[PDB]
């Protein structure tokens, strides 16, 4: 996967150029396994679902990448009490790695609210993919006015999801989508970096960066194989 | 058009909204056959109506227990009533099935042959057992106030109210059983505990509902 | 390395979930997304995945279990430790200190693997042969090196 | 042509400047139903008018009686000498009876506009009630309604909206810092950097519960602050 | 549902239910009246 | 040089209990129903003989994969 920008990436192949025509955001021709070929597609391996899933992964990853390091950066700057300067994997998500006592409820009590809240958010989002525009019809406390969608599942738009109606022009919107995808793809790799770095070193993402800057040669992946 | 249990999913063909409380919820297509749907429509109402009596009775007696009037919990009333009043349980059970058997057999053969119980055979009563709809007896015995014989628009509104309070009562009666099994305390004993510390006293912390907790 | 009926119980529940997944897959790949004939005739592709993917990764994955779960647990069981007092498999995985006590090679991490000092792992990747005198079965350290080689 | 809440944002169709203080702001689209918009407009007036009295009461009460600490002013023992330790049960009885009458009259006006203008006891008395929520008449003895009524409505709602925000600032500041609005303002001036939200946000100074003449009343902060 | 109830009416399904019922009745009788040899 | 790729057909068959109530549907010979007891044995003997139900290799492969 060619880093940076370019017309085509390293893995671009003549076979993938058949259907990759630049219509999708961040379409750099990289599809060595040819999972986006329209011909004889079905199930979840089809262009509409795979492109939709990438954006959803991009947006969750962007929140995760910024949220898995902010407590360490803010804690390092003294803007939050040291009691909350906690590594992302020691928040309580993985109790064996570490858990934080001091939340207003037991982490399982909080999880049930997460289940119910995400059931509504995710199943309503799904129903717009299966039946476009269907969430703007049945009464939902008057909120159905903002759930009418825009025909494209990954980009609902509307009064809320496009609060400040940025990208009014077609050219402007394409650039914003490209910027969203590149930041999202970068964050997805960052999250994978957090997970791999946590296992290899056992420290937070911020600690690894600080140590690397201290002695870059003596602190890197190669030296962390043994300690 | 009309709201459904799963927004965005078209309602089933066999559920057209004519029935009360119809939200097009039949994922297993149990009532696809029209004649079987009549049987279940009445089964739901009988289940719902009993649950409403059960829930109201359990709630009221629980309030009596908390206030200290001496009522036993719903899960101990049966033993207390029999012993305190010196009642032979097998005799009381038999009496119940004679009265329920007679009353409920009449409802059974009105479903099979509607209007058959209003032929004057039973003590000469010829109009109190005719029946209005499936599951809605009507008449001046089951509906003495004639709220089903007055305004037609409001009577349809009540049918909506009856089924939804019935479904809510049915869920509540399942809550009473599940809560007692998990906690071993009365209904309002659980409510008092939750109000004390809602964050730290609920099903996620009882040590039973979520074993991995 | 199974030491409690809870561990047996969880596998049974996982077995039923897999059974449900298998029946869903059969329904899905016949009634919903059925592969075409040209798909079934990629014999070269099928062998590649079944050799390196099914047998290959399956053997490597099981070697991971033996190196991290079976070997430590059975080393203590043979020593006479009460089963209830043996460390749980996840404690062995999270605490490299415990593993170092049983097998000192773990004190060096995975650096020997990448530096080709594979002889460092001689303590748990053995070539003894024969039968374990205490239990009368093959050495599990021999079995781990078998599945790593395979 | 009116200015909107944000630059270059399209106002909703149903918001066309008819109502006062209309910036075309409705991200949740709660005004889509015309009947719902009327009801929400009334509640905005109620919150706006009650909030303005609330802000004025807190500020004026602080100046006249600095030590009362309005947050605790509800306790019977803190009442003025004539009403000190009054039976709260009887005190509530007056409010329920009097407010139930007044509010049902206002409610019936919304249900059937113009029905409840006339006095029930003394025949002949009436209020103009030019618009719903603006009874006028006896409610406007000085006759400011005459003239540019539209401008006055704009002034009322804009000040009222500011009061709503301002009052909830008083509540959160009292919960976090334990001081009234003016007292907190003085504290910030003394030590602008040491004493600010960055430090006080983590503490909730409200006791778990209070005993009012033998009746236990639960209390809470608006966030899970460190008690 | 009509077709599904038709499937349950097929000979193998009926026999399984019928013998499951018949066997259960005999098993239960011998659970409450163990070792019956003479009518008595 | 036919490329190696995923290839499927969408909704090839409908999920219904209709054919569960029509024994022998898979075979032309047995679809007419029984006249002698020999039909019953023929139903179970030929149930999984996919290659004889249809001459289409694709249909045969799909049944094998799901079976
Ligand atoms: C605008 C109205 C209003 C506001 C904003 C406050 C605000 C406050 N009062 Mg005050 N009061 C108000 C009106 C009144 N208070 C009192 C009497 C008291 C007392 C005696 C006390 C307070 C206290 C408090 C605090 C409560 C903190 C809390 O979490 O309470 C909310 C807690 C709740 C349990 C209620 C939350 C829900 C909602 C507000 C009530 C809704 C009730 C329904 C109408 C009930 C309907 C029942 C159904 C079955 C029909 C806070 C500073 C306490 C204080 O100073 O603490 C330091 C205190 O001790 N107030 C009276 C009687 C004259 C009021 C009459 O209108
Ligand atoms: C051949 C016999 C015969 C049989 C098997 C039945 C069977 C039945 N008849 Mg009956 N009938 C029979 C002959 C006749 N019936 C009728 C006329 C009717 C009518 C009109 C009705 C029945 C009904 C019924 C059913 C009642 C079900 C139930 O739970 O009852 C429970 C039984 C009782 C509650 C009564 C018996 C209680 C107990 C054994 C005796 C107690 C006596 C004491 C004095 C009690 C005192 C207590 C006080 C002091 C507190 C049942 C299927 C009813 C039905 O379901 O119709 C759809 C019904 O409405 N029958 C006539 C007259 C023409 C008959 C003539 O031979
Ligand atoms: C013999 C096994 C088998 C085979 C050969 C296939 C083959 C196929 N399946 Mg099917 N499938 C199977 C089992 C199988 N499936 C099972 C058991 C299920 C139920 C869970 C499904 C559910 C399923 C769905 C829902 C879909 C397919 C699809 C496909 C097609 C594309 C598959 C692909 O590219 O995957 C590549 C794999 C991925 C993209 C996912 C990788 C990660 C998965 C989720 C987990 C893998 C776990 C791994 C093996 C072990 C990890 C160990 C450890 C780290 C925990 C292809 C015809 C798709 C289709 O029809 O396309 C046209 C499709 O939509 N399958
Ligand atoms: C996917 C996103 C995500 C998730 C799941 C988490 C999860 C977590 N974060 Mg992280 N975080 C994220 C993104 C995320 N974060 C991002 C993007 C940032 C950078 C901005 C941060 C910055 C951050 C910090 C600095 C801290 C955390 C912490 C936490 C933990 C505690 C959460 C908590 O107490 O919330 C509290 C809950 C809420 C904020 C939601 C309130 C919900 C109520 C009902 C709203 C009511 C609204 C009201 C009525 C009206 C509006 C009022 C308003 C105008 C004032 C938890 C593990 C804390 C931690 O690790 O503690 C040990 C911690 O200190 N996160
Ligand atoms: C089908 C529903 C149902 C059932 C099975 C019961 C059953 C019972 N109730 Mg309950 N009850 C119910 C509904 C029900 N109740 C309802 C809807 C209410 C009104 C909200 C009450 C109000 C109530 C009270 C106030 C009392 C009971 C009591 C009883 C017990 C004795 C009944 C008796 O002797 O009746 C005989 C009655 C008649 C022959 C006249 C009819 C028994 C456990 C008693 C109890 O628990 O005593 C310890 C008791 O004091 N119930
Ligand atoms: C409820 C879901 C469902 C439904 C309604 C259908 C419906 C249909 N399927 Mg599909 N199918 C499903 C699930 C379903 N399928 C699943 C889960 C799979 C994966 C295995 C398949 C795989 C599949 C294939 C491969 C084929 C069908 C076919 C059919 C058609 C006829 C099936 C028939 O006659 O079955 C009646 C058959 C049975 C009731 C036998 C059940 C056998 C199962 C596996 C249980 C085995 C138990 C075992 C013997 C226990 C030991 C016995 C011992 C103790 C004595 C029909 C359109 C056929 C078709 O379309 O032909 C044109 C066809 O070829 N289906
Ligand atoms: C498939 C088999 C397998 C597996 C799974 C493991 C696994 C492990 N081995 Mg073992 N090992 C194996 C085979 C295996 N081994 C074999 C064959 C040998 C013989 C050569 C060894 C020899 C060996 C030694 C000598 C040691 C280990 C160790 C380890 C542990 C740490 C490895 C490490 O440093 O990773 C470094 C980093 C990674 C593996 C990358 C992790 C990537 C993560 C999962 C990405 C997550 C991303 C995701 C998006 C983030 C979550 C987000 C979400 C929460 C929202 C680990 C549990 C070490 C240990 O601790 O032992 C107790 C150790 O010292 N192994
Ligand atoms: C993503 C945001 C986030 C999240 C989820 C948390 C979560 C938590 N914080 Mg932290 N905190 C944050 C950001 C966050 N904080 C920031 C930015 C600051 C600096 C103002 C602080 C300062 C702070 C303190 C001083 C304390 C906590 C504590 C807590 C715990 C809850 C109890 C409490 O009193 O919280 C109070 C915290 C808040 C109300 C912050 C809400 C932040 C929102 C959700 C994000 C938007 C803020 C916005 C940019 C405005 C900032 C201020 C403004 C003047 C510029 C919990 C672990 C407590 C703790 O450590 O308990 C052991 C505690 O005492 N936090
Ligand atoms: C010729 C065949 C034959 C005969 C005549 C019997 C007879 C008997 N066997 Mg034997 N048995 C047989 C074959 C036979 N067995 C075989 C092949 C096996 C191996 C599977 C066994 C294994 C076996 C066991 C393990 C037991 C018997 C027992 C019995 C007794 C059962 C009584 C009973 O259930 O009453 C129940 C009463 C009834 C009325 C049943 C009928 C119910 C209907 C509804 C009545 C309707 C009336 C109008 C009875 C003496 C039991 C015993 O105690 O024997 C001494 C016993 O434990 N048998
Ligand atoms: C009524 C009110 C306050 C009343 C206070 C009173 C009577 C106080 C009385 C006393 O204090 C005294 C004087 C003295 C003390 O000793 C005693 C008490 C008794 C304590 C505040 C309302 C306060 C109300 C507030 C803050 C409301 C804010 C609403 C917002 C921002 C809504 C925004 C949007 O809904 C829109 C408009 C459109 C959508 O599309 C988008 C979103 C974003 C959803």
């Amino acid at each position: 996967v060619d880093r940076s920008k370019d017309q085509l990436y390293v893995g671009a192949s003549q076979s993938s150029l058949a259907y990759l025509d630049g219509s999708l955001p961040g379409d750099f021709g990289f599809d060595p396994l040819g999972l986006l070929d329209p011909v004889n597609s079905g199930g979840f391996i089809e262009p509409k679902w795979l492109q939709y899933s990438e954006v959803i992964h991009a947006r969750w990853a962007m929140l995760g990448a910024a949220g898995c390091i902010a407590p360490e950066v803010l804690g390092a700057a003294g803007l939050i009490p040291d009691a909350t300067n906690i590594k992302w994997f020691e928040s309580g998500v993985i109790p064996p790695a570490g858990s934080y006592n001091g939340y207003w409820a037991d982490p399982y009590t909080i999880f049930f609210v997460e289940i119910v809240a995400m059931q509504f958010a995710e199943l309503r989002r799904l129903q717009d993919f299966r039946y476009p525009g269907s969430m703007g019809q049945q009464y939902f406390l008057g909120l159905e006015a903002i759930f009418k969608g825009s025909g494209d599942a990954a980009y609902p738009g509307g009064p809320f999801f496009n609060l400040f109606n940025l990208g009014k022009t077609e050219a402007a919107m394409k650039e914003l989508k490209l910027k969203e995808i590149k930041n999202g793809r970068l964050a997805m790799l960052a999250m994978l970096g957090y997970g791999a770095q946590a296992v290899m070193t056992g420290k937070g993402p911020f600690q690894n960066l600080v140590e690397h800057l201290a002695d870059p040669v003596n602190n890197n992946i190669l030296t962390n194989f043994a300690g | 058009v009309r709201p459904v249990w799963f927004p965005g999913n078209p309602p089933p063909a066999h559920l057209d909204g004519s029935l009360a409380g119809d939200y097009g919820f039949d994922p297993l297509f149990l009532g696809q056959e029209p004649q079987t749907l009549k049987w279940y429509v009445q089964a739901e109402l009988v289940h719902g109506r009993f649950a409403m009596l059960g829930a109201a009775g359990i709630i009221l007696t629980s309030i009596g227990a908390k206030v200290g009037l001496g009522f036993p919990e719903w899960y101990d009333a049966g033993k207390v009533v029999v012993e305190k009043n010196n009642i032979d349980f097998p005799t009381l059970m038999v009496i119940q099935f004679y009265l329920m058997g007679w009353a409920e057999t009449k409802r059974w053969y009105d479903f099979k042959n509607p209007g058959s119980q209003a032929d004057g055979s039973f003590l000469g009563f010829t109009e109190e057992f005719k029946g209005l709809e499936n599951g809605y007896p009507g008449g001046r015995f089951f509906d003495p106030m004639g709220l089903s014989r007055g305004d037609a628009a409001k009577y349809q509104e009540y049918k909506q109210k009856e089924v939804k309070n019935g479904r809510l009562a049915m869920i509540a009666c399942l809550g009473f059983a599940a809560q007692y099994a998990a906690t071993g305390k009365g209904p309002l004993d659980n409510l008092a505990d939750h109000l004390a510390d809602p964050n730290h006293v609920n099903f996620a912390t009882n040590g039973v509902s979520i074993p991995i907790a | 390395g199974i030491t409690s009926e809870l561990q047996l119980y969880t596998t049974a529940i996982g077995g039923l979930v897999m059974a449900a997944a298998m029946f869903f897959a059969g329904w899905f790949h016949y009634h919903k997304a059925a592969p075409k004939l040209e798909w079934f005739q990629n014999v070269e592709s099928m062998l590649n995945h079944h050799l390196g993917g099914l047998l290959g990764l399956g053997s490597l994955a099981w070697a991971g279990h033996q190196i991290h779960v079976s070997l430590p647990v059975n080393k203590l069981l043979d020593a006479g430790v009460d089963p209830k007092e043996i460390p749980l498999p996840h404690d062995l995985l999270l605490n490299r200190a415990i593993m170092a006590d049983l097998y000192p090679s773990f004190a060096k991490g995975i650096a020997p693997f990448f530096t080709l000092n594979w002889s460092e792992y001689s303590d748990f990747l053995t070539f003894k042969g024969g039968l374990n005198p205490v239990t009368g079965g093959l050495w599990l350290s021999d079995t781990a090196h078998h599945h790593v080689a395979i | 042509d009116r200015k909107l809440w944000a630059p270059g944002v399209v106002a909703p169709e149903y918001l066309k400047g008819d109502l006062a203080g209309d910036y075309g702001w409705d991200p949740l689209g709660l005004g889509a139903d015309p009947t719902a918009l009327k009801w929400y407009r009334q509640s905005e007036l109620q919150h706006a008018r009650w909030a303005m009295l609330g802000v004025a009461g807190v500020l004026v009460q602080e100046i006249v009686k600095p030590d009362v600490y309005f947050y605790e002013a509800g306790l019977p023992q803190n009442l003025p000498e004539p009403f000190t330790n009054i039976n709260m049960g009887g005190l509530l009885a007056w409010e329920f009876i009097l407010m139930h009458w007044v509010e049902v009259r206002r409610w019936q006006d919304y249900k059937n506009f113009g029905s409840v203008n006339e006095d029930p006891i003394f025949k002949g008395n009436k209020v103009p009630n030019p618009e719903m929520g603006y009874p006028g008449g006896i409610f406007d003895p000085f006759g400011f309604s005459k003239g540019n009524l539209k401008e006055l409505q704009t002034k009322e709602i804009k000040n009222g909206r500011l009061a709503m925000i301002a009052y909830m600032a008083f509540i959160l500041q009292a919960q976090a810092t334990g001081k009234g609005p003016l007292a907190a303002l003085s504290a910030h001036l003394s030590n602008p950097f040491g004493n600010n939200i960055l430090k006080n946000i983590g503490t909730c100074t409200v006791p778990h519960s209070v005993d009012v003449q033998g009746l236990t009343i639960p209390l809470t902060c608006l966030w899970p602050g460190s008690q | 549902m009509k077709d599904f109830t038709t499937y349950l009416s097929t000979a193998p399904v009926i026999a399984t239910i019928w013998f499951t019922f018949t066997a259960g009745l005999l098993i239960e009788i011998n659970r409450y009246f163990p070792d019956p040899l003479v009518f008595s | 040089a036919k490329k190696v790729k995923i290839a499927v057909d969408r909704n090839p068959v409908e999920t219904s209990f209709e054919k569960w109530a029509k024994p022998g549907h898979f075979s032309r010979t047995l679809s007419k129903g029984p006249n002698t007891t020999t039909w019953i044995w023929n139903l179970h003997a030929d149930a999984h003989d996919f290659d004889s139900h249809t001459s289409d290799l694709e249909e045969i492969s799909r049944k094998v994969f799901s079976a």
